RNA sequence: GGGGCCGCGGCCCCGCUUCGCGCAGCAACGCCCCCAGAUGGGGAGUUUGGCUGGGGCGGCACGUCUGCUAGACCCCAACGCAGACGUCCUACGGUGGGCUCAGCGCGGACAGAACCCGCGCGUCGAGCACAAGGGCAAACGCCCGCCUCACGGCGCCCCCCCGGGUGCCGGCGGGAAACCGGGGCCUAGCGAUCCCUCGCGCAUGCACGCCGCGUCGCGGGGGUGGCUGAAAAGUUACCACAGGGAUAACUGGCUUGUGGCGGCCAAGCGUCCGCAGCGACGCCGCUUUUUGAUUCUUCGAUGUCGGCUCUUCCUAGCAUGGCGUGGCAGCGCGCGCCAAGUGUUGGA
RNA sequence: AAGGUGAAUUCUGCCCAGUGCCCGGGUCACGCCGGCGCGACCCGCGCACGCACGGGUCAACGGCGGGAGUAACUAUGAC
RNA sequence: GCGGCGAAAGACCAAUCGAACUGCCUGGUAGCUGGUUCCCUCCGAAAUGUCCCGCAGGACAGCGGGCGCCCCGCAGGUCUGCCGCGUAGAGCAAUGGCGCGGCGUCCGGCGCCGGCGCACCCCCAAACUGCGAAGCGGCAGGGCGCGCGCAGCAGCGUGCGCGCGCACAACUGCGGGCGCCUAGUGGGCCGCCGCUGGUAAGCAGCGCCGGCAAUGAGGACACAACCUCGUGCGCGGGCAAGGGACCCCAGCUGCGCACACAGACGAAGGGCGCGGGCGCGCCCGCCCCGAAAAUGGACGGUGCUCAGCGCAGCCCCGACCCCGCGCACGCACAGC
RNA sequence: CAUGUGCGCAGCGAGUCCGCUCCGCGGCGCAGCGAAGGCCAUCGAGCUGCGCACAUGCGACCCGAUAGGCAGUGAACUACGCC
């Protein structure tokens, strides 16, 4: 039968007893950064306090 | 739906009775000439001949 | 229920009452064969060609 | 349904389903060690069980494993000493089927019913056998005993010379 | 619409831009053995009646344009999916 | 229809009898049996959607898109308003360059309202497939050249999808280049599992090989418009059941469009004369005696029309009582007032 | 045996397009056959009832239309 | 018995017939109706979203409860700052309408009339906007500074590692974050303000907030929603809303006004009715006419003409509210 | 009752589980990924029982259809036919 379609009311009510919560704080992910800065970023990590040369120098050709 | 009553009268038991019949009436099968002689003319049941 | 002709609020067929020679028993019912129909007015030659 | 579960498997639409309750079994093993006790009162002296070959297990799941066999193939009984026949009317179970694979299995079962034959003590008939005071044996006659494998040890020096 | 004959397109097989020459898909006949018509059929021998539903209801008087194009290099082949149409020409 | 149903002869045809059969006959056919078509409401099952100011009929805020409703974030309902989509396009796509459109003005043989050309102006009033909105002037429009980014492989975002955005590595096109391009200026133009089909696979036949005889993975496609996707015609007044006052058919209630009744204004009519009496065009009310509207009460039932019978009540007064007024001489008639006591019939 | 109409009297008109029934002469299933194969297969062909096509039949189911002008007033419309 | 039998009514077939009776399958299935059994204590909803042959039902999400774990600062708020909106208003300036005049080296017809043009102007717009509020929305108010390494990115930066140094950032309040399992709910209704459809409706459909549902008690004559205001069991105080002639707790002092069985439902239109005010006409109060329904009857009643309509002063009454105390129960327990 | 899941409790713990039996190298776990060929960790506490809540199958909280089927019984009422 007929009967009521929509409302919203109750619903900021509902939505504030358990409050609005925030976005959870997470670890920083690489979803959706660039893909040439990301690796590059990645390089950077991979060699931090040893250099590139270095690296390959001891590990030959790294790719 | 029920049974038609065409096909409910195809039942045996809707034939007309035998003891209504006289006999059987067949030329009689005969090697020579039989000579009879009428003895009675007689009505059947349902039979107007 | 009882006929196949059986039918409602006006007493009328419905179908063609021309059945097939190759119907069901259940449906052989009114004209189970019929070469023609309606009122003959002819010799038999001319119908039966 | 409602929650997050693992789908419900449960076969209990048929209700031909019938259900076989075990509160027979502190009975059925009364009763089954009662059998086995007066199956020994019947044939004092012999055992009660068979003599059975050590088999090795089908699969390569198990074939690390020997068990113990149904019978011994009668080339094994002959390569004893024995007829077959003559090896089922003293304890030794006779397996027509199985086929001699190889000489490993072959000689251990050979050995296995030569080790039997010399264990055993013949009497003349049932009375003097039953009066002989003689212990007989329960249990399977020559298991295969489980243990655990032993770690083989070899020296290091010796490691290229085993396996280069 | 109308497609060309021929198109330079990336080559997956070549790595290259080849020409290509390009033709309308059709779809095949169902064949005999599919693991699919062979459950079907079985399931439709006895006295089981239509095993199987059978769309009655149609909506769609498009097909969307699939193009085949074959390498002049390679001959290798591979598809491209256009848009629905009614009607396509090529040349 | 074909096959099986074990027979002889002769030319599919004709004899035959010894099979078979409903058996003095037919006849190696057919009965019968086995497959396969055709027919088959005679019968068997089953189906015949939803939304809905009851249901039906009708129509689809049943999937998608635009403007509004919408009350200045967004979101926001109605069988709300105004519409649209299911296609179309090898160009109407990509890009580079050049250009400027609608319209107006003023000139020019035939030449006219309307042929073409020129000059001047021209903020977008044109065009951009289409609905609408947004967008756009050395362009997002027009014209021309070269093209096919309407591409493969990996991601990510907006996010049910649909569609779109954004990256990376390749492959390209246009351009001197910067750049631009991952179809259509942007917002619609589309579709699960299973199945089929095609392309691709550095897959595969679980004792081992081979034979596309198959099976898989990945990506397309074939489709469910009732658009998160059964495979589906009716009738029942012979109907049954579970229910529903979630919901119609009486009364009641709210409302009063319609019905009924009453006011206000005064154009005009009424011999002259707006108002003796009327009274248009308009406007304001009242009533619940009409009919709707709605669906609040009732569907484990409130007996549904009319009449007969019998009682009572209201006044918006028909008669009877008293009056006022008249375009009331009388007789009569009209208009108005007070009053609900008593009355208000017999018939076709 | 199957139907319809329902005594008599007087009658029972027109329609075979549709549907049905009946009659007559391209398409189609299995098997067969043929191609192919190492085999499974796969590929083809032939065809009966039917459909189709042609015909009959309404005391079979049933059906049985419009628009314009037009006479000695007008009206009507024989035409 | 999906059978019979029927001069046909779906009639009859053992008080049963549009498919009899018996036993069984069978405790058939039911998204539907009914019912669902002790107490106290602690907390306490939803009637919404998406999808569904979905619309009397579900599943997911939301909300409830229970169980946890973790020390990360938390907020239905204000302030400060920057962006966003396009409603009310406003505007005819573009789009789209409306309407008359005015003007004219414009056109037509016979100076006039009609067209057209222009400028002013008029009435306008949910699907118009040169403007644009009130009101809202987003975000920020803490880490910074320096140095050194790294990169295949880049072409001269950007990120990322590491170290040293500096340092606690408007107001107010205050513990907070997260996880797990599960119920009920998915017919709502009402008020306020803002709306849509509709002549309207105790009608239908929305937005925001509050309520009822599930919220007692006081006041409303009674009365789910109004007003006050929350609510253990008592005692004492003070009050709220609302009242203070009698029902019925609580009233007196003064100043006005009104006479109509008024106050006690109402319109247009009226009234040398009364009281004030302004320039005979207006204006403001009260009253009157307009003002008619059916059981006898309702400011709640009695009644009231200072119990009506207004005001002022002081006072009073009145809830489980607030305050204080005591007790019970709960808590993480000098308390709440 | 079966099978799950979550929580609590319990024993042992890279293990764990007596109860089929006269004696589990049976299950799950110590590590996963892929359709597969193939790849194999940078890596992780589980097993079993007890109890409750909940999901599902079962008569499934209790009671309830109209129906459908299978097997039977009736023409002493009544319908028709025959003797
Ligand atoms: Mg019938
Ligand atoms: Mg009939
Ligand atoms: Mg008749
Ligand atoms: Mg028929
Ligand atoms: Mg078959
Ligand atoms: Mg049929
Ligand atoms: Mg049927
Ligand atoms: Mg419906
Ligand atoms: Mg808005
Ligand atoms: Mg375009
Ligand atoms: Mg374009
Ligand atoms: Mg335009
Ligand atoms: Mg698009
Ligand atoms: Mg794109
Ligand atoms: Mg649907
Ligand atoms: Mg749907
Ligand atoms: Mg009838
Ligand atoms: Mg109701
Ligand atoms: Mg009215
Ligand atoms: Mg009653
Ligand atoms: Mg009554
Ligand atoms: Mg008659
Ligand atoms: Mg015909
Ligand atoms: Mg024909
Ligand atoms: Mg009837
Ligand atoms: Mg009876
Ligand atoms: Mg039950
Ligand atoms: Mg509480
Ligand atoms: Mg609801
Ligand atoms: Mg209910
Ligand atoms: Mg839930
Ligand atoms: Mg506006
Ligand atoms: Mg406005
Ligand atoms: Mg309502
Ligand atoms: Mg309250
Ligand atoms: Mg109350
Ligand atoms: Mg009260
Ligand atoms: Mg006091
Ligand atoms: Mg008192
Ligand atoms: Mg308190
Ligand atoms: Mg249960
Ligand atoms: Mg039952
Ligand atoms: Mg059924
Ligand atoms: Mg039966
Ligand atoms: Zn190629």
């Amino acid at each position: 039968a007929k009967r009521k379609n929509h409302t919203n009311h109750n619903q900021n009510r509902k939505n504030h007893r358990n409050g609005i919560k925030k976005v959870k704080k997470s670890a920083p992910s690489f979803r959706g950064l660039n893909h040439k800065y990301l690796r590059n970023m990645l390089y950077s990590r991979k060699y931090n306090n040893i250099g590139r040369a270095a690296y390959e120098a001891e590990h030959g050709p790294q790719q | 739906s029920k049974v038609i009553r065409r096909l409910r009268l195809l039942k045996p038991h809707h034939r007309p009775k035998a003891m209504w019949k006289v006999g059987e009436t067949r030329i009689p099968v005969v090697s020579e000439t039989m000579h009879g002689v009428v003895s009675e003319i007689v009505h059947e049941r349902g039979k107007v001949a | 229920v009882d006929h196949p002709h059986g039918g409602g609020n006006k007493q009328h067929i419905g179908h063609p009452s021309t059945i097939s020679k190759h119907a069901p028993p259940g449906q052989k019912v009114g004209l189970v064969a019929a070469r023609r129909t309606g009122l003959r007015r002819g010799s038999k030659k001319v119908l039966n060609k | 349904m409602k929650h997050n579960n693992t789908l419900p498997n449960n076969h209990f639409k048929k209700t031909a389903i019938r259900f076989k309750t075990w509160f027979n079994q502190p009975a059925k093993k009364e009763k089954r060690i009662q059998l086995r006790k007066e199956k020994a009162e019947k044939m004092y002296p012999m055992p009660v069980e068979k003599l059975r070959p050590i088999v090795r297990c089908s699969s390569i799941r198990y074939n690390i494993k020997q068990r113990l066999g149904r019978g011994f193939t009668p080339e094994e009984c002959r390569a004893a000493g024995l007829d077959y026949n003559y090896a089922r009317t003293i304890g030794i179970a006779v397996d027509m089927r199985r086929k001699n694979m190889n000489k490993e299995t072959f000689d251990q079962n050979v050995e296995r019913i030569k080790v039997y034959t010399s264990r055993l003590t013949f009497y003349k008939d049932r009375k003097e056998a039953k009066a002989s005071g003689a212990a007989q044996h329960i249990g399977k006659i020559m298991p295969p005993k489980k243990t655990p494998p032993v770690v083989q040890t070899i020296k290091v020096e010796e490691i290229a010379q085993k396996f280069p | 619409v109308n497609i060309p004959d021929k198109r330079n397109t990336h080559c997956k097989k070549c790595n290259k831009h080849t020409e290509h020459k390009v033709s309308q898909y059709k779809k095949s006949k169902e064949g005999r053995n599919g693991q699919g018509t062979r459950r079907y059929r079985r399931k439709q021998r006895g006295y089981h009646g239509q095993t199987k539903p059978i769309l009655r209801r149609k909506a769609k008087v498009t097909k969307k344009l699939v193009i085949k194009l074959r390498c002049s290099v390679c001959d290798a082949k591979h598809q491209q999916t256009m848009k629905r149409t009614k009607h396509v020409e090529f040349g």
